């Protein structure tokens, strides 16, 4: 069956190699005859599958690499907790979080950057932050710098431990194949073990530490004399004072009359007006139910005993009439090629990151989070960016799998075979859908702008003119606002407040959430999003499906994954490798994310965020001009892009001045990218040649023969600089604007 | 041992330490001579 | 006045006849 | 007074800039305890920029019509503490670096594959070649005298 | 005749092009101007697609087989429709 | 030249579902190609334009659009299973032409009998400047 | 090639074979005028209802004349394509083989003169369809919504 088989001490911890670069690649280890060697060295370091031919060694290598990654993550967490401990105003922030700006970074007074340590309130000076740690540290009842300090220490310990574990598992006790390739027990554990018990232990930490101290702070007390956590579990009488049921030990649970615990485990829903956040009772019930669900899920597959399924015994049964034999053998494909798994997991992880970004703003989990505007905004846009990048990586590695490790002779399948057998139909129909959406979602904006600039407003696309109504969205919102009436009696309000029914939650003269109406502008922006997503999918899916062989080049696969072209023959064959398909799709994903985040910023600052008067009149941060100025590109310039770019541009000579400076460098690089994206190579090669002559004239010609970057590396550096410029520009814009006005 | 010496003589780490030392020198000069615009020695 | 006669002609019908004439030409095959 | 630029030892707009700067700094200063280390550093920067304004009002800095220093690089050594002396100093430094690099390369050229020593420097040879900078003006000089600095018709290969 | 191929006496008769010719254009013939006593030949330039992969192989001084471009045709363009 | 053609017959086709990589209007109006080989055993092979299919015993017959795909598949069959092959061209009149070997022996190696179409007996640097030949039909490489 | 139920089925082949563009058992001019009147009845609707004079009591005649103009433009385009691609004594390029394999007479619809008859029929039919849609939309006009 399945056992603990491993091997002993393959590679010794000897520095013999560190002084010899490129030991892994036979060609690289010979020596740098030119300068392209030092590019090619970094370029293929992590390329494990091109260093061997057996999956055992590359599996060991990736097992060690995961430990390296985890060590870096732990070190980052430790740095964060430290800087919170020794360099923040966290205690003053806890004193009253309504109007005290979270700052967690000071700068040394050397070169005039003292102005960076701007006024943040609470007798502190420091660069304001928007990471949003403080809402978490108030949720977990840290409420003391000693806790941050010791947590940073423990994080450092875990980091060193993981680094050790890595070194040991690669060098000394290397796992074997029948361990890795055994996915049944891995699924079994990770379902039951990691996620379930994780959520369970967190529910523990919440019901036994957070809930009481948070309730006390909501009652209003200086956290100095707030009783320490362990003094809430050792002596029961405190929790007894809080929750009568909680003073009944464990009888009401075991004896199946769970309703007694109804006080601290409940299903209220909505938000908590004391902090706008979620009712921690609800989130505790959530984490606990999720723990139980993962535990009961974990027991699916047979591992050693006689019960349970087998991932081979599940696929082959499914075989429909149209497709034929079904998923037979697919189990072998997804167990014999790492790149396949990397692609699948990257896709699912990007999608989950996006849905996390979405669910965050509309249901603020933490307390006093939906009122620190910049934090909410920055979190949402960061998660969106991460999701986009993960998705593109998924597509790229899927293409790499399609090229290298796919083969019908032994890694056969009858499903993917059919899929590839009609690729042309797929790409054609997706292309036509892309054209259709492009037309009927952007030409609408063009028509609206034109009919505006021609003095014919009553022929526009808006509520006051020829009208388009997003009826399905309002239908769903009505349903979600009337569902807690009959369908979900156990709830108290709608699942969130953004559903089109209820009241508004406002703390400290500022609003946090309220109903959200949808106008024709929302219809148009949603169709823009749909179109751009469809085009990115078109690019990447075409790349994957045509990575093997196209009707232009018959044997593309033999030429490898990443090569620049196939010469200028047959009318020119530039950018045919799947690698170049990903190079293209990157820009379109960037554009999709950019327009999405702009739409989000405008919609929030024009319909939700803002301040509330003493009487109750709302005056939003931007005045609520969305439904009347999002329908013209010229509007986007005037109402949003130009106007709300003030705070970044007057930012010189103030605390926010750093956000100003980047706003130029971001643009600059942004420029710079074109120089690599537009030019070619031969020109630069000849220029380098003349420069080498000019040097050689002075007996300075270096033996590391200069060489203009190879084509693929040129495109890579170009796209990297371009993404950097764009993202840094929107980053500076967002931070400066929101943290200045809000 | 000598292997780690030849590794340390590889341009990345040597360059990092050299640049760190140079930057430290410059920032210390700036500390000991704030804003240092002219050459008020001769 | 005269614009109403000429502008529509140099905008639609004269460009149309020019385009169709050049179409016919470039599609010739002797 | 080159083209009428008075030194801000005597101009006024300089005093106005100084006054407004120290004023906004002081107004910012009165939002903490008079002893808090941040307030202390604030007062430190206040006196620091003050003594900067003073130093500028000590070295003949001709000063614009808007209250700003303005260099005078016309060649007159009267205002030379801006270009001439720092220029020749940086030229000395640059010649240092250029000569030491060139000498290192010319030396290490004589090996089996000089690329292996161009990526991984001969830090011993590097250390015993590096401090020669004090010779860069004179040494190269003799080179050009003896014609051992340039080449005539050897272009490729070496 | 759409494109054009040329071969020059710096051919060392190493025979990499033919092995890398995608559409069966080149071949070798008995010569007396190298050890291998064989030189290239292009009697099938009609199907010459135009990719430089052939002359991307010739490891001579500068080159020994050139691919000069010219007009276009239906087969010199990889058309399949 | 004792190197006669083989006059491609009509023999069965490989087992394949038929897919969007087949022929188009071009093949039906201008020209197409047919590759033919004898196989040692029913195995699996990836067609040039999509997916994979199985071959049969004896001689095979596959049709394709352009010569490049045929020759790519032939090189695959020669480097993967060590079998010989031919491919023929067809014209809508009914003509059939024999293209690849032209003697039976690969063009990879020497076989006397081939003429010398397109040689220049001078190094590449000896070519002349377009001004010396302008306003004429001639070009430098001729 | 692939043959899904879409591209291959009794009802779909039946329908596509019954519409005028493939029923070779009729004169090409008649198929042309039939498709013309079809598209004529077709296009009047949105052009009229959503035109730039919809808020005016003339919107009917306006949309109808616009439809007629578009029909005329497309008939011009048809004749132009025909004179471009079809020579005047050369053979046809229509599919002369059916699904079973019955060698079909070369479709006179796919001839220069046949394409000309088709174009003329289409133009006349489009005009008739447009005026018919007008007379049925603005005289006998109760059971509709517009
Ligand atoms: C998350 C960061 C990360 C991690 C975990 C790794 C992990 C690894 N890299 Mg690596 N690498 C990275 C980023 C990373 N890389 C980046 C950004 C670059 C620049 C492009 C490189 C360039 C690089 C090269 C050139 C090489 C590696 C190699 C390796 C492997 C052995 C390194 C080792 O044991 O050092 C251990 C170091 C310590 C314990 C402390 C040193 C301080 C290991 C899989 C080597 C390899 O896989 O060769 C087969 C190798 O030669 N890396
Ligand atoms: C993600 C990791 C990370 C990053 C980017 C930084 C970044 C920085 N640290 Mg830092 N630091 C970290 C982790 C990190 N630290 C950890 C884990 C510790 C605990 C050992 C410290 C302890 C530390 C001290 C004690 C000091 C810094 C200082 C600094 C700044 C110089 C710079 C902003 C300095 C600083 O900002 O002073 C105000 C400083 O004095 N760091
Ligand atoms: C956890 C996810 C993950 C993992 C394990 C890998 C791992 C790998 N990727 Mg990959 N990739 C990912 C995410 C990931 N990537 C994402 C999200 C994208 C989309 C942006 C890509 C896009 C991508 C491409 C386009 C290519 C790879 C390649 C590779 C392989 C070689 C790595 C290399 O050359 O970089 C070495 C390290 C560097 C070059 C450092 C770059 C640092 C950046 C550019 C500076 C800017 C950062 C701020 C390696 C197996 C390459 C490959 O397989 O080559 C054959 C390849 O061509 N990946
Ligand atoms: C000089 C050229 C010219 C002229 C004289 C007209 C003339 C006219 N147009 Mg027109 N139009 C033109 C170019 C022109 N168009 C172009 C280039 C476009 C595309 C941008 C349009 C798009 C257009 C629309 C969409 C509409 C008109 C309409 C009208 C009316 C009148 C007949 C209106 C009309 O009669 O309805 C069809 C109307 O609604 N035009
Ligand atoms: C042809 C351009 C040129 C050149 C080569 C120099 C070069 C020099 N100038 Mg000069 N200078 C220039 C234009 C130039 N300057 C202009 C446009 C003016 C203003 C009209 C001056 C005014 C100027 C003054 C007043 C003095 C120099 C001096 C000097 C020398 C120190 C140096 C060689 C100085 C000199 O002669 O040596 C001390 C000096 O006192 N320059
Ligand atoms: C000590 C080495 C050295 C020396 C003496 C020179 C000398 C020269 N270079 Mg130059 N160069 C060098 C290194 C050097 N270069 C390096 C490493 C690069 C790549 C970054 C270049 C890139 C370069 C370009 C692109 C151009 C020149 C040009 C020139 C000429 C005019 C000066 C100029 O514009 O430079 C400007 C200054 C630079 C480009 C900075 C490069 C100097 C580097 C940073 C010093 C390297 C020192 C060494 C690597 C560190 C090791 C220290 C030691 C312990 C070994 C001049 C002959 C120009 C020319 O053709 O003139 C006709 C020109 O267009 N160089
Ligand atoms: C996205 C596709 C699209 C759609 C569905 C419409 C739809 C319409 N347009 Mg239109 N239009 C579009 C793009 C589009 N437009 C673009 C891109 C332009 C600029 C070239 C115009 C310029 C335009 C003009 C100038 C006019 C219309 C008019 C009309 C109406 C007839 C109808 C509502 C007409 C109108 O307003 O009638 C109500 C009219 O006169 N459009
Ligand atoms: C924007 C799209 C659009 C619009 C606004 C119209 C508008 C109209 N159509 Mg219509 N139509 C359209 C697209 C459109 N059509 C398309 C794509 C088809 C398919 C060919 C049809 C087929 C159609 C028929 C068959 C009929 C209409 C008819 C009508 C008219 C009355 C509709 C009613 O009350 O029922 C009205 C002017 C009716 C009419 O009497 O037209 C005047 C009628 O009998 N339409
Ligand atoms: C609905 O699909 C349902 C239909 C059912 O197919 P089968 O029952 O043969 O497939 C069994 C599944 O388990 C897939 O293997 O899927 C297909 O026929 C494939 C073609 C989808 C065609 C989608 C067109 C858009
Ligand atoms: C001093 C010096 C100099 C100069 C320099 C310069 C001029 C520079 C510039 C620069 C520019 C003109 C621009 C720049 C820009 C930059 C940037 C722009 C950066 C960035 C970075 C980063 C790192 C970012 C990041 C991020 C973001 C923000 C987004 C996404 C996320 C993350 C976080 C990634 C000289 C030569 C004299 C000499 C040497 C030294
Ligand atoms: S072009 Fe160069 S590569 Fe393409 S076929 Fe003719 S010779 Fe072989
Ligand atoms: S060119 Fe290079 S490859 Fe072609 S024949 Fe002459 S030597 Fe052999």
């Amino acid at each position: 069956e399945v056992k603990i088989v491993v091997d002993r001490d393959p590679v010794k911890t000897s520095f013999e190699e560190w002084a010899r670069p490129g030991h892994f690649s036979r060609t690289l280890a010979k020596g740098p005859d030119t300068t392209t060697w030092i590019w090619n060295l970094h370029a293929d370091a992590h390329d494990f599958d091109s260093h061997t031919g057996d999956l055992e060694e590359i599996s060991r290598k990736v097992f060690s690499a995961h430990f390296g990654q985890l060590s870096i993550i732990f070190l980052w967490l430790s740095g964060m907790y430290f800087h919170g401990a020794r360099f923040s105003n966290y205690e003053a922030w806890l004193s009253d979080p309504t109007h005290i700006g979270p700052s967690a970074q000071v700068v040394w007074p050397i070169v005039g950057q003292e102005i960076l340590n701007g006024d943040v309130g609470g007798g502190f000076r420091g660069i304001q932050i928007t990471s949003g740690f403080f809402q978490l540290w108030r949720a977990s009842g840290i409420t003391s710098e000693l806790q941050l300090y010791c947590t940073a220490i423990g994080a450092l310990v875990f980091a060193a431990l993981m680094l050790f574990a890595g070194w040991f598992h690669y060098h000394k006790a290397a796992p074997k194949l029948a361990w890795f390739q055994d996915v049944e027990s891995m699924l079994n554990h990770h379902l039951a073990g990691l996620l379930g018990l994780g959520s369970l232990s967190w529910a523990g930490h919440q019901i036994h530490v957070s809930l009481p101290i948070n309730q006390f702070l909501d009652a209003g007390v200086d956290p100095k004399e707030i009783p320490l956590p362990h003094e809430f579990i050792l002596n029961r009488d405190l929790l007894a004072q809080l929750y009568p049921s909680f003073a009944e030990g464990a009888t009401p649970f075991f004896t199946l009359n769970w309703s007694k615990y109804a006080e601290f485990l409940t299903f209220r829903g909505g938000l908590d007006p004391v902090t706008g956040g979620l009712w921690l009772t609800d989130i505790a019930h959530h984490h606990l139910a999720i723990a139980i669900l993962f535990l009961i899920a974990g027991h699916m597959y047979r591992t050693n005993w006689g019960i349970g399924h087998g991932l081979k015994d599940i696929l082959e049964a499914h075989k429909g009439p149209f497709t034929g034999q079904g998923h037979k053998g697919l189990y072998e494909i997804l167990t014999t090629s790492w790149h396949a798994q990397l692609s699948l997991n990257l896709a699912m992880l990007g999608s989950t990151t996006i849905v996390v970004a979405h669910h965050m703003y509309s249901m603020p989990p933490y307390p006093y989070l939906a009122t620190d505007y910049g934090t909410q905004l920055s979190l949402f846009t960061h998660h969106m960016w991460i999701g986009g990048f993960l998705i593109v990586g998924a597509a790229a590695h899927a293409a790499i799998f399609m090229v290298r490790d796919y083969d019908p002779t032994t890694r056969y399948n009858d499903l993917l075979d059919r899929v590839l057998r009609h690729r042309d139909a797929i790409i054609s129909h997706l292309n036509w859908v892309c054209i259709f959406l492009g037309f009927h979602s952007f030409g609408l904006y063009i028509h609206n702008d034109t009919m505006s600039a021609l003095g014919r407003p009553q022929d526009m696309f808006s509520d006051t003119a020829i009208q388009l109504q997003p009826i399905f969205a309002q239908w769903v919102q009505n349903i979600h606002a009337t569902a807690p009436g009959v369908t979900a009696p156990g709830a108290t309000t709608s699942t969130s407040l953004t559903w089109g029914g209820g009241e508004l939650v406002a703390v400290g003269g500022k609003v946090a959430l309220l109903p959200i109406p949808l106008g024709t502008a929302d219809f148009l922006v949603h169709h823009i999003h749909a179109f751009t997503i469809h085009v990115t999918v078109l690019i990447l899916l075409k790349g994957v499906l045509f990575a093997r062989s196209s009707r232009l080049i018959p044997d593309k696969a033999n030429l490898g994954f990443r090569f620049p072209c196939d010469g200028p023959g047959r009318g020119g064959t530039c950018q045919v490798s799947a690698w170049d398909h990903v190079f293209l799709g990157l820009f379109w994903m960037y554009n999709a994310i950019s327009v999405v985040i702009f739409h989000f910023s405008w919609k929030m600052q024009s319909d939700v965020w803002g301040t509330i008067s003493d009487q109750g009149v709302v005056t939003h941060i931007t005045g609520g001009n969305f439904a009347q100025s999002s329908i013209t590109i010229n509007g986007w310039l005037r109402d949003f892009l130009w106007a709300q770019a003030s705070q970044v541009i007057q930012s010189y000579g103030s605390s926010l001045s750093a956000y100003g400076l980047f706003f130029l460098g971001a643009h600059f690089v942004w420029a710079f990218s074109l120089m690599f994206l537009f030019s070619g190579r031969g020109y630069w090669q000849e220029l380098i040649e003349s420069i080498v002559w000019a040097h050689n004239k002075l007996k300075v010609a270096p033996a590391t023969q200069p060489r203009a970057l190879s084509i693929i590396q040129g495109r890579a550096v170009g796209v990297t600089h371009y993404l950097l410029g764009g993202i840094a520009t929107t980053w500076a814009f967002f931070l400066a604007r929101i943290i200045a006005v809000g | 041992m000598r292997d780690i010496k030849t590794y340390l003589s590889v341009a990345p780490v040597l360059s990092t330490l050299w640049f760190g030392a140079l930057a430290g020198l410059l920032i210390e000069i700036n500390r000991l001579f704030p804003d240092a615009l002219s050459f008020p020695f001769f | 006045n005269l614009p109403s006669i000429f502008v529509p002609l140099v905008g639609l019908v004269f460009p149309a006849i020019a385009m169709t004439s050049l179409f016919l030409y470039v599609q010739k095959k002797k | 007074d080159i083209a009428g630029l008075t030194p801000c030892k005597e101009s006024k707009a300089f005093a106005k800039r100084e006054k407004q700067s120290v004023k906004k700094l002081n107004s910012s200063l009165k939002k903490y305890a008079p002893d808090s280390a941040p307030a202390l550093a604030i007062q430190a920067t206040i006196d620091k920029t003050k003594r900067r304004f003073e130093n500028y009002g000590k070295f003949g800095l001709l000063c614009g019509s808007d209250g700003l220093p303005h260099l005078i690089v016309s060649g007159d050594q009267r205002h030379w503490g801006e270009f001439i002396t720092p220029g020749v100093l940086f030229l000395y430094i640059a010649g240092w670096i250029g000569w030491v690099g060139r000498s290192y390369l010319i030396a290490v050229s004589g090996e089996k594959k000089p690329a292996m020593r161009e990526i991984i420097i001969d830090v011993e040879l590097a250390a015993r070649i590096i401090p020669r900078g004090f010779i860069w003006p004179v040494a190269a000089y003799r080179e050009l005298i003896n014609g051992d600095l340039v080449v005539d018709d050897a272009d490729i290969g070496y | 005749m759409s494109h054009s191929v040329k071969i020059y006496d710096t051919c060392i008769g190493c025979t990499q092009c033919v092995r890398a010719c995608p559409t069966d254009v080149l071949e070798m013939i008995p010569w007396d101007g190298c050890k291998a006593k064989q030189i290239a030949s292009a009697p099938r330039t009609e199907d010459c697609v135009g990719c430089k992969r052939c002359e991307s192989a010739c490891p001579t001084d500068f080159l020994s087989v050139r691919v000069y471009l010219g007009p276009e045709t239906t087969r010199s363009m990889a058309l399949s429709y | 030249g004792f190197v006669p053609p083989q006059l491609d017959p009509s023999t069965p086709s490989p087992i394949f579902g038929g897919s969007t990589g087949g022929l188009l209007r071009k093949a039906q109006v201008e020209e197409f190609y047919v590759i033919t080989w004898t196989s040692p055993k029913e195995q699996v092979f990836e067609m040039p334009t999509g997916g994979a299919a199985i071959m049969r015993e004896g001689p095979n017959l596959l049709k394709l659009a352009r010569k490049e795909q045929c020759l790519a598949l032939g090189n695959r069959l020669r480097s993967k299973y060590k079998i010989a092959y031919q491919f023929y061209r067809v014209f809508p009149n009914g003509e059939v032409q024999y293209l690849h070997p032209k003697d039976g022996v690969y063009p990879e190696k020497v076989n006397a009998g081939r003429q010398g179409v397109g040689q220049n007996f001078r190094s590449i640097g000896k070519n002349v400047s377009p001004i010396e030949v302008k306003f004429t039909g001639k070009n430098s490489f001729d | 090639s692939l043959e899904t139920p879409v591209t291959s089925s009794p009802l779909v082949a039946w329908y596509l074979s019954n519409l005028p563009a493939y029923r070779t058992a009729v004169s090409p001019l008649l198929r042309g005028i039939e498709v013309g009147l079809a598209h004529g009845y077709l296009l009047v609707g949105p052009f009229a209802l959503t035109g730039p004079l919809r808020n005016t009591p003339v919107h009917g005649q306006a949309g109808t004349l616009g439809a007629i103009g578009l029909v005329s433009i497309l008939s011009v385009c048809l004749t132009m394509y025909g004179v471009a691609s079809f020579n005047e004594g050369e053979p046809s390029t229509a599919p002369v083989l059916t699904l079973t394999g019955r060698k079909k007479e070369a479709d006179k619809l796919q001839t220069a003169e046949g394409w000309s008859q088709f174009t003329g029929g289409f133009f006349f039919g489009g005009v008739s369809g447009a005026v018919w849609a007008y007379f049925l939309l603005y005289v006998l006009d109760l059971p509709y919504f517009f």
